[PDB]
RNA sequence: UGCUGA
DNA sequence: AGGACAGCGTGTCAGCAATA
């Protein structure tokens, strides 16, 4: 029954990562303890959730929990028919040891049409950006983008940049082109702000 | 152009221990007010023992006519009445007054803090008699044994 | 001999140094001498996976990401420099470290960051 | 022998190092850019503050600046920087801040407008979701949520988004601390404040006379710190 | 528009050794300069003095620049 | 290259 | 694709003799 506990961390851990990507999800899915997840619900195809979002209720995000320990294109295309017949653009598949390398590639080929993204389950164990150290990251509207490059007078490059694969990049679910602002709790100024272009 | 006036008695010569080459720090107490008096003295120009008496007077002017001391030292002045009743006068200045500690009792004493150039003194009592004071205040220290 | 019945990779030994405050002593210390962030992430539970630090800021710039290795290697240099009473102002480390990881990644400031 | 080889190392550590970082020079927007304009910093010291000018900044150094206020001002800053400084943009900055902490002790604790939507929680799980299963993954008692709060709600008076909204940026960022009065960094008005308490409740028992007053002692280290850019 | 207003450390020494280039090189000294042989001395007169007719030309990192009269910046 | 000085 | 490896690197500060 430690299986269990894995499970639970796991969908405390989602539910918190589909909320702050701005999905709407109840005080009860984040304040929900084990003896009432064991109570509610021992598979690993009844943990699939399925959020929607702020706007846009069409916008909506499905997350899977594959059986396979090791995701395969077969597994990928099986519930991307799924995603295509509910009628759904974005998924989340957490995976248990990994994703055969030519998978990751695959994930990658499926245009905007369907656009995934794989996490290891060891990864989603705990909550990084509740770390100390990991200060605030809010992706920047494309609005707010533009007047900060016309305050500074700078350009797209010439800012610092974020890698695509960085572990709090990857959690927000930002693109690549992306600029986010971050706010750094300095012991000398208080509450730094940044801004990083993720790519 | 008094301040205060009081007749102490030398209690403790040097209490704390820290000792010094010519000055020797008196703890005094007077009579009559059970005022208290720190006081650092030369003692090589004017030797103090315990159990000593002495009048001790602090002023604002050496005068005792009215007239307000100038801030220049002259050792050619005329006027020779000032106060030269006292063996011992010294001339310094006040920095720092401050309301005893007790609180939610009546506790309205006060501890005068007076520099001599280095040579500190302290005077504890009833504030009623000590509001003659006051910070950055020039007062001489006259003093004469009995 | 170099046949190791079992082990943690990248971790060679624990140790639970008692005490690390007297401001509230009550604090306790999982130690390590090896470096492997994943393989603590289980233990949610019996230790505090905030309040992690290492001294990789490689591995710290790929498990949390760069604006957490920015005060790792902040954190780095004044500990260096603590041990002989030296002090630099952070000032200069803010700045040192906000040029070394300036374009995503923890770059050497050497001949081949140039 | 430890001296020689030592110093040997240090040479060259230092050479790299000012061989790389040379051309950062702070720039007339306060932004500590690069030869090429690569913007690496946006406030040089996180809030600008060159750092042999910060040394009386720092509180337990105020009872200084305080007592040596009259020389301060007519030495330094004068009579005339003080009335020639407009603080209200940042002052109102400031006091959107304090309120917005005011209502939020916790700043970590998952802030929603829909989050805020869950007080009828009780409301839902009494008698109302008692009869589901987990339709799409969520629960019985999330889609009566979903449902209620969804289309159900005022169209534009559902402000629940008031009370769940982001704390205002702070000052440095938005109010240019160079030409903007009162507009510092959040941990010095903190000790400012700190020390404006501590200090009006020491005149209260001082038997020195001060002629000082907590709003002109705070114009006072808000100009030193503009002046220490 | 947007810049301090107030006159960098830098800016005065090269405001300074600007003018005294100047001065030095047979330029009207407009401060009634009082026996002194040193330009920089002069210098400093006229800068005191608020007469110092030259612009300050502030170049932002992307090329663009502002510009600003020596009167009409705030010498410490 | 052998010396020497901070 | 697991390696084996060959391949570049720097190194505070000024004088004198003397000699390539």
């Amino acid at each position: 029954e430690e299986e269990t506990y894995r499970l639970w961390k796991i969908r405390k851990t989602i539910m918190q990562l589909c909320h702050d990507r701005g999905y709407l999800v109840t005080q009860d899915e984040l304040d929900q303890t084990l003896e009432e997840f064991k109570a509610q619900s021992p598979r690993r195809t009844d943990l699939t959730v399925l959020v929607a979002h702020n706007d846009d209720p069409t916008d909506q995000m499905f997350v899977f929990f594959p059986e396979e320990p090791k995701v395969g294109i077969k597994t990928i295309k099986v519930y991307c028919q799924r995603m295509q017949e509910e009628n759904i653009t974005r998924a989340l598949i957490v995976v248990q040891q990994g994703m055969t390398p030519s998978a990751k590639q695959s994930l990658v080929d499926m245009a905007p049409k369907y656009i995934l993204e794989q996490f290891l389950q060891q990864e989603l164990l705990i909550n990084i950006t509740e770390h100390e150290l990991v200060p605030e990251h809010v992706v920047m509207t494309k609005e707010e983008v533009t007047e900060l490059l016309a305050r500074y007078k700078l350009r797209e490059n010439q800012l610092p940049r974020i890698q695509a694969g960085d572990p709090v990049a990857r959690y927000f679910g930002i693109k690549r082109g992306q600029v986010v602002k971050i706010i750094r709790p300095s012991e000398t100024a208080g509450r730094y702000i940044t801004y990083r272009l993720v790519q | 152009g008094i301040l205060f006036e009081d007749i102490f008695d030398v209690k403790d010569i040097d209490p704390e221990g820290k000792k010094f080459d010519r000055v020797s720090r008196l703890h005094c107490e007077s009579e009559s007010f059970k005022m208290d008096l720190i006081l650092d003295v030369n003692i090589q120009i004017y030797p103090v023992d315990l159990g000593d008496k002495f009048r001790l007077v602090i002023a604002s002017t050496l005068y005792e006519d009215g007239t307000l001391d100038d801030g220049e030292y002259n050792p050619t002045d005329d006027r020779p009445s000032r106060a030269d009743q006292f063996e011992y006068v010294m001339y310094g200045k006040v920095y720092r007054i401050e309301g005893d500690e007790t609180s939610t009792e009546a506790a309205t004493r006060l501890s005068a803090y007076v520099s001599y150039g280095g040579l500190l003194m302290r005077l504890q009592g009833d504030a009623n008699n000590l509001h003659g004071f006051e910070v950055d205040s020039r007062v001489y220290l006259l003093m004469k044994k009995l | 001999h170099g046949a190791v019945i079992y082990a943690t990779k990248g971790i060679t030994r624990c140790l639970l140094n008692e005490t690390t405050n007297n401001k509230n002593e009550k604090e306790l210390v999982l130690n390590t001498e090896g470096i492997n962030l994943p393989e603590l992430f289980k233990y949610a539970e019996v230790l505090d996976l905030r309040r992690l630090y290492s001294n990789d800021i490689h591995a710290i710039a790929n498990t949390y990401g760069i604006e957490a290795a920015l005060r790792v290697i902040e954190k780095e240099i004044k500990d260096v420099f603590a041990v002989y009473g030296i002090a630099v102002d952070p000032r200069h480390l803010s700045l040192v470290a906000d040029y070394m990881c300036f374009e995503g990644v923890y770059k050497p400031l050497n001949r081949f960051g140039i | 022998v430890d001296t020689a080889v030592k110093t040997s190392r240090s040479g060259y550590l230092q050479r790299c190092i000012i061989k790389h970082l040379e051309g950062l020079v702070v720039q007339y927007d306060l932004t500590v850019r690069d030869s090429d304009g690569s913007v690496v910093q946006f406030l040089y010291g996180e809030d600008g503050l060159d750092i042999p000018k910060t040394q009386f900044l720092q509180p337990k150094q105020f009872p200084f600046l305080a007592s040596n206020y009259e020389v301060i001002m007519k030495s330094q800053h004068l009579h005339e920087v003080l009335s020639r400084a407009d603080p209200k943009k940042a002052l109102h900055h400031f006091r959107a801040i304090k309120k917005w902490q005011s209502k939020h002790p916790n700043t970590l604790l998952r802030r929603g407008a829909f989050l805020s939507y869950s007080q009828k929680i009780q409301e839902a799980v009494k008698a109302l979701k008692l009869e589901s299963e987990n339709r799409n993954g969520r629960s019985p008692g999330t889609q009566e949520m979903l449902r209620m709060w969804y289309e159900l709600d005022e169209e534009s008076r559902r402000k629940y988004q008031k009370k769940a909204a982001a704390c205002p940026d702070p000052s440095l960022s938005v109010w240019r601390p160079d030409i903007y009065f009162a507009s510092v960094s959040e941990t010095f008005e903190t000790k400012v404040d700190d020390y404006s308490q501590e200090w009006a409740a020491q005149t209260e028992k001082s038997y020195e006379k001060s002629e000082l007053s907590l709003d002109r002692l705070r114009t006072l280290l808000q100009l030193k710190w503009q002046r220490s850019l | 528009r947007i810049t301090t207003p107030y006159m960098t450390k830098y800016e005065r020494a090269r405001v300074l050794g600007t003018r005294a280039l100047q001065i030095a090189m047979c330029a009207p000294v407009m401060v009634e300069l009082e026996g002194e042989t040193d330009p920089l001395l002069i210098a400093m007169k006229e800068l005191k003095a608020r007469k110092i007719p030259i612009i300050i030309r502030r170049y932002l990192p992307d090329g663009s620049y502002e510009d600003w009269g020596v009167d009409e910046l705030i010498i410490t």
